[PDB]
């Protein structure tokens, strides 16, 4: 009994599947408006045997995040990777408040700091069909059957549905790399100016929450006098109690599929539309040191578009994919008149964005502004400006992509226009941020 | 003197023209920017059109060494509806009160006037800017 | 004396702060808004932080019958970048002379600062708006 | 029961096997992105027994280590031969930042310390096939199928995908030397300037951190009054409950395959093709004292060059030899224009670097800086200024390697060409580094 | 009097040439380096090229014994653009007044333009370094 | 008085740290950067390390009309070799005299130094930039 580690366990057919059954490892995770909790149904077949590692160095391990809805990925003890992996699912599925503490202006910062004193037991590894080996998971039947079903409905429309229904059921990623053992976990946030030296800032609090985990007070004061408030989590208390403490590698669900249906599932989940159209340029505007384009011609009906641009070529026109159904955010959000001495227009869903400044006045209940729409906050990542213009009445900014390696993080260039001086006041915050890519699906012959 | 001296920045905001009617400076006299002996004319300003973004800038002070201040009026009115009145502006920087005035009046809700930097205490009237927008 | 004021209006246009250092009235006073007898001091805006799209209005006036005029300096700097000086500005309402200053100096290509509404030919100095841009 | 050593432990099948599995001792570290972490799967067939010596003495061992990169590998108790030769993995699978603590500037030096409290059970040898004796270990047959898989497939760049897979599955090391026992572990990182005296600032460290181990406080005062912040690692707790302590000896894993398959899987897992081309003089820089040269002509597709050298032979061009992946380091970086006053090329991704000043205008949008790149850190080594020029104003560094007597630490003698005194501000950090020959194939026919 | 002074090194930081155009010293002379007894005229630099990681020195000051400072004017052109004009440059060193001017004007957004060592409180108006930049 | 002033730039243009020591304003007064009322302590700068492609700037200047001009030394030592002396810098622009000094002494074969922008034949002693690179 004593001196048992997880191969112990493993070997014994009662203790494994009590140890997989008690941790939901058969299950994927379900990234929603609660956070990342097990589905109730089990994703793939049970195995004969898993793959495991022994560890039992007990330590404290501290971890920090800077995504914006990422709180509940780090309560979960996930690691960078699996954060980045799941942060779509949270960021669409979240509950969005204009109130959050949340801050990432440009010259105001905030970040999730995590630290886990851990008293593991080993890891437990899954393989993935990408690998080639040959213990790969295998899939249940149940979700193959579901997959299928909703890829047999007749309208696009309801296969989406069915898609949404059914990630909703069985979950959105699946893990592939737990820890096992126990774990005592402290979490806080913090916010700070960009003017402080980051390091600095970041080692105060870590010894601050480090502090507080190993002497375990819901408020801490750390060596800077930064006042923080810790949420702490018991996962403590032999074989029968050991849970997952950890997870460092998440797949998607939609990964785990035979490639043809996968490609054919993640193109179906993409929450845009997209078309190219021609552009026109807008009359007047002569002071201004660029021309301001909008598409040209009437907007066909149940299209949108996102904003003014420097583009002089073409412009591109989204759909949202899924109906408007309540519980679930929308692709894209309506824009509303401002209250006093300006002309701009105003997300009516908060946290959502627009692309660029309304150059003119901004009218919801008449084209073109009444087909012009902002875009969920997973939808968009930060842009980067070069200005134009020999003085601050008369400059502009166009909106450029921020170069990036790999093509999942590529965003459109639109060339969106920002005035860089609005005139009057109450003005709406200043765009920064260019579409992504992976959210819009082109040629679907939809 | 010119020690009464008052500069008015009319500057359109919104995106609908503001026309410039009855400008009449009873005391004192109208001058070029930044040269107060340049006099100029009320015809300069008289039904000008303020299109949207640009700034017109009025400026006034009393006569050289003159023992008055300046006094004067004009009012901004929509030539897209007929030249009806907008607001009325009164100016008065004089040489013998220590209180300057500056009053804004009339009524129209099509319109949202909001004014700053002028000056009541003591000593001139200053640079007044006006931003006008229609909604 | 009264007579000798200014008003100088600090709007960050801008997407990141400016701080005030080295505020000092060397002449007159510093008042609050529409109040020259409400005296206040040069700490209420020392290392102050003008956030953007934010404004910070900063009253100077000569002191009561005091036939002295208004006078004074402040630096404008970059909170980041090590409270590098973005510029450095100075003003001058003299009872004495009929000429008012309003000189700003220094070098940093990474702001663009803009300026206007100051008198210089006689009388006070005016309202003085400045628009900072960090580029 | 009570006086069993290792003997009674490796003599009993059934302890000797448990020691194996408990302890991970048939598999391979993954040197990887969360720092050294067994494989799950088996590298090596079971032995049916194992060599091992007997040591009872516990004590108190101090060590440090001035390498970037092997924070986590000083974690793990590893020597300085095993850390030497962990080291390129674990730097090339880091995931970089530019607010990490380490400095190794030329004024100041950091280094990582730990000090280990052990009470130690003995050694356990695994014999490697190039010791030439009879009992070396067998690779698994799974192994040896997944690499001749991996060679066998028809493009260079399959079978690259198929090795990087392979090796991040089964590990990059294998331990061949590991200590039994239990131990505690405190561990720090100090960061002080080159003029101080190292050994006193060592000596003050080491004297702190014993004192933290020795009697058992997240933060340590020394005697110079230095703020140490310190890592405590518990792994002590009978024969069931040994663990392995420290390790003495690591042989990559590539060093186990047959020579002619070793040698082609070297080959295949050099980052970097590459190429001498023709060099032509820079125009204009007659103030310079000496002559820059560029690559003559048109790049060709997919190559690029390292920078301005005072070569006036040949140059040296390089192609990645594994695509662009999200989660994995790409070995060169593109660059891009400064900020103000300055018109050098900064690094996209931090912690990379390059090896020469531009001498002229960096545009990253047309040749010749389109095919510029930078360095992923595990690429290069520092080298050595030779000055030449009799001003401040028009002095020049060509950087020269460092002359050492084995080959596996070489660099290529690229004469690169750094200005001494850069014109305006807001220049980049000067680059001294050169890159390692060991990281470049040549005549590959690809 | 040559206690009244002025250096100024226009310093090309960047890649391409400029011009200096219309130099021309209103009071005062130009002289060679360090020696003030060697007048020049302002044809030796104008129209001159300062190439990249060149440097140009302009030496002005008063004349001997003259109660007169130094004053002058210069503008910075890009001649690989037509000689458009860059910037404008003023510098005055008086000898009746405490104050030095040292103005820096224009807009060309193809250029950047640092300048340090610049004196205005009292004395002579110093070496003054300018570093231009086309990015 | 003020008239007499000096300002020092060391720029540290190599890799390695240089040490200023032995700062000592014999005649005169420290002041702030362009600031010549706002005086420092030489405390502010001895022992102060210049950081590879750091600035340090060091203003001297005569006291408020006291006929009296600025003068001074200190030392530029190596922080490592045991602040071995690198340089002696002695500055002088004498308020008595139409002769400023400015002598830099000492040997120290690894290092390079190198200083412009002194004015020695009349007036205040100038700007002076001084680069020092450690081979
Ligand atoms: C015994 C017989 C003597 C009879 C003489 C009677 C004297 C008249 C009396 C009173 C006049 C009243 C002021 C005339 C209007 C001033 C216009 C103006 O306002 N004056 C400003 C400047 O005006 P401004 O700025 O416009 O100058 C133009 C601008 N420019 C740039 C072109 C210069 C100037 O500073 C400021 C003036 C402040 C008022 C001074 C009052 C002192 C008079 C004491 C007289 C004592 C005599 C005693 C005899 C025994
Ligand atoms: C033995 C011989 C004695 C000779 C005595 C003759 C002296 C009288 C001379 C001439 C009349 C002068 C008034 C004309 C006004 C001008 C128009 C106006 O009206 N000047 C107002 C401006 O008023 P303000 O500018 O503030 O407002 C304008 C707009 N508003 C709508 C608001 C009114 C302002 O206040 C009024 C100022 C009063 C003037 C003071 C200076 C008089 C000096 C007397 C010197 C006497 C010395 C001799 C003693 C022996
Ligand atoms: C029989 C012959 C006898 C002759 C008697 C002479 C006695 C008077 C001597 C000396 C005046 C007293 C010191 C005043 C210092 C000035 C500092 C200042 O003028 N102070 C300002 C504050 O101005 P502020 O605060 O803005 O800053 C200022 C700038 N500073 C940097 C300095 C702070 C403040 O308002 C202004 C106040 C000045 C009021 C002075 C009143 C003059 C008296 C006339 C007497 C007429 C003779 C009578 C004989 C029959
Ligand atoms: C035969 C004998 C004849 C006697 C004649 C004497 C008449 C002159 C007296 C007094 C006039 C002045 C009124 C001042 C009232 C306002 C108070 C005020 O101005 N005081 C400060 C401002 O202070 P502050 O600006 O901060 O706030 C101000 C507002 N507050 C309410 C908040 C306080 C400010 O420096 C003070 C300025 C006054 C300085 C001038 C003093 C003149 C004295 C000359 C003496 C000549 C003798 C001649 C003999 C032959
Ligand atoms: C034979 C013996 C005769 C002796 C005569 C000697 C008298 C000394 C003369 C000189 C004093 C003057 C000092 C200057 C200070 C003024 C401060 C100020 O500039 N004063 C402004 C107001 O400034 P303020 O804005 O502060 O107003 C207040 C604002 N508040 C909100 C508080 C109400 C106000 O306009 C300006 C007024 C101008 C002063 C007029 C002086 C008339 C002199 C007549 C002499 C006639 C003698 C002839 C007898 C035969
Ligand atoms: C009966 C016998 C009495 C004999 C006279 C003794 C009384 C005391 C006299 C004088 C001392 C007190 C001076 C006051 C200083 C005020 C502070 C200041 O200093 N006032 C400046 C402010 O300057 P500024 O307004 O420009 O502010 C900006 C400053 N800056 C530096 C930036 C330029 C600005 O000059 C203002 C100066 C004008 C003051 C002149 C007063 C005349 C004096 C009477 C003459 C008539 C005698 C008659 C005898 C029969
Ligand atoms: C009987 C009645 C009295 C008769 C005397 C009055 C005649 C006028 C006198 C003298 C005018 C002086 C011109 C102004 C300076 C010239 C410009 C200059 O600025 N002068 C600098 C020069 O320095 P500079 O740099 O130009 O040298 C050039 C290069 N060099 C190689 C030569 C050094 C030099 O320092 C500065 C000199 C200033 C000193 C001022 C002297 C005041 C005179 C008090 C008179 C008292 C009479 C008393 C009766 C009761
Ligand atoms: C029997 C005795 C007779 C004595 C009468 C003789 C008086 C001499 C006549 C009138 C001087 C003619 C000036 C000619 C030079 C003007 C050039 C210039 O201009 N001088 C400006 C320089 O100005 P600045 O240097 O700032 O120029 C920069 C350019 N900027 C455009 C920006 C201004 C500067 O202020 C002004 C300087 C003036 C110097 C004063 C010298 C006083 C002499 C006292 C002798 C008195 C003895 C008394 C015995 C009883
Ligand atoms: C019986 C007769 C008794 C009287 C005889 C006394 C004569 C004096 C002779 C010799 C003085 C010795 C030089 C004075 C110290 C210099 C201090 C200084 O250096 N003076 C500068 C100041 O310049 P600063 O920059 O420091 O300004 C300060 C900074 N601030 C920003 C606040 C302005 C200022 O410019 C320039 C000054 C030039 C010299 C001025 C003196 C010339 C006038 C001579 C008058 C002769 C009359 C003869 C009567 C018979
Ligand atoms: C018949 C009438 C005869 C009257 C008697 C004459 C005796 C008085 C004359 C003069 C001697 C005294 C020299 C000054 C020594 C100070 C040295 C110094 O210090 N002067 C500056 C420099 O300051 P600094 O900081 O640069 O010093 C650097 C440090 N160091 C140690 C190296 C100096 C520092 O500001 C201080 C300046 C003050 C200067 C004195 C001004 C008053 C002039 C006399 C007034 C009384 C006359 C009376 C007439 C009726
Ligand atoms: C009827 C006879 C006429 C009498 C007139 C005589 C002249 C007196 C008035 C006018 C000059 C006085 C103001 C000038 C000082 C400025 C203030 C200061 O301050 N001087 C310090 C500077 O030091 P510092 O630069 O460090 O501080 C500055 C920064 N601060 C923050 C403090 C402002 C430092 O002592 C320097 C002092 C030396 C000044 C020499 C002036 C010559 C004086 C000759 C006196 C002879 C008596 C004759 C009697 C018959
Ligand atoms: C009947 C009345 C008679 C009165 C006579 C007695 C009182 C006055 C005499 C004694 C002057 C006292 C000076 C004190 C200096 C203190 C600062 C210093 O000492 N200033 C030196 C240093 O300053 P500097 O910067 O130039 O040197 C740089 C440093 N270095 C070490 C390198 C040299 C440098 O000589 C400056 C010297 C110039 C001094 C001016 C002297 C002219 C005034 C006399 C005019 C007489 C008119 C009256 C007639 C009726």
């Amino acid at each position: 009994q004593a001196g048992d580690t997880l191969n112990d366990v493993i070997q014994d057919p009662t203790r494994r599947n009590k140890l997989i059954n008690d941790n939901n490892l058969l299950k994927g995770i379900i990234m929603g408006r609660d956070g990342p909790v097990p589905s109730s149904r089990e994703l793939i077949v049970r195995p004969d045997t898993l793959r495991a590692i022994i560890n039992n160095r007990a330590t404290i391990e501290t971890t920090t995040m800077e995504a914006e809805f990422t709180e509940t990925l780090m309560e979960s003890n996930y690691n960078s990777a699996s954060v980045k992996v799941s942060a779509p699912f949270i960021t669409a599925n979240s509950e969005y408040s204009e109130s959050s503490s949340f801050k990432n202006t440009e010259t105001e910062k905030s970040m999730y700091t995590s630290s886990r004193y851990l008293f593991p037991q080993g890891r437990i590894d899954f393989t993935t069909p990408d690998s080639g080996f040959d213990d790969v998971i295998k899939l249940s039947p149940q979700f193959t059957s579901g997959v299928q079903a909703a890829l047999a409905k007749a309208t696009g429309t309801e296969k989406r549905e069915a898609l949404q229904n059914l990630f909703q059921e069985y979950g959105h990623v699946f893990r592939t790399k737990v820890h096992i053992g126990g774990v005592l976990s402290a979490h806080t946030m913090e916010t700070f100016s960009r003017s402080e030296n980051e390091t600095e800032v970041k080692q105060d609090v870590k010894a601050g929450l480090e502090g507080a985990v190993k002497g375990w007070q819901g408020t801490i004061t750390t060596s800077q006098n930064r006042k923080l408030n810790v949420k702490y989590i018991v996962n403590v208390v032999q074989s029968e109690h050991w849970r997952v403490i950890e997870v460092t590698e998440v797949t998607a669900v939609a990964d785990l599929l035979p490639q043809p249906i996968r490609g054919q599932v993640k193109d179906l989940l993409k929450p845009l539309l997209g078309k190219w159209v021609d552009v026109e340029k807008v009359p007047g505007l002569e002071s201004l040191p660029v021309s301001v384009y909008r598409p040209k011609g009437a907007i066909p009906a149940g299209w949108f578009w996102l904003g003014d641009t420097a583009d002089a070529s073409k412009a591109l026109l989204v759909k949202p994919t899924l109906p408007a159904r309540s519980g679930r955010n929308p692709a894209l959000t309506s824009l509303h008149q401002g209250s006093g001495m300006t002309e701009q227009p105003f997300v009516d869903l908060p946290q959502y964005q627009y692309l660029s400044t309304y150059f003119g006045s901004f009218a919801h209940d008449t084209p073109p502004g009444s087909t012009l729409r902002g875009l969920r906050p997973d939808h968009v990542l930060p842009g980067r400006y070069e200005m134009h213009g020999d003085t601050i009445s008369t400059a502009v900014y166009v909106t450029r992509p921020v170069d990036v390696p790999f093509p999942e993080d590529e965003c459109f260039d639109l060339k969106s226009l920002v005035r860089v001086k609005l005139p009057g006041s109450g003005n709406p915050p200043k765009p920064r941020s260019a579409l992504k890519k992976s959210m819009v699906l082109f040629d679907s012959g939809e | 003197a010119y020690a009464q001296w008052v500069i008015i920045i009319i500057h359109n905001v919104g995106s609908q023209d503001v026309k410039i009617k009855n400008l009449k400076a009873s005391w004192g006299k109208l001058h070029a920017d930044g040269d107060k002996d340049a006099e100029v004319s009320a015809s300069n300003y008289e039904g000008k059109i303020v299109k949207p973004d640009e700034k017109l800038q009025i400026n006034a002070s009393g006569r050289s060494d003159a023992a008055a201040g300046t006094t004067g009026t004009f009012d901004l009115v929509d030539p897209a509806d007929g030249d009806k009145q907008v607001r009325h502006f009164y100016w008065d920087s004089p040489w013998g009160s220590k209180t300057n005035t500056w009053t804004v009046s009339g009524s129209n809700t099509k319109w949202m006037i909001e004014y700053s930097g002028q000056n009541l205490d003591s000593g001139a009237l200053g640079t007044i800017t006006v931003d006008t927008l229609k909604k």
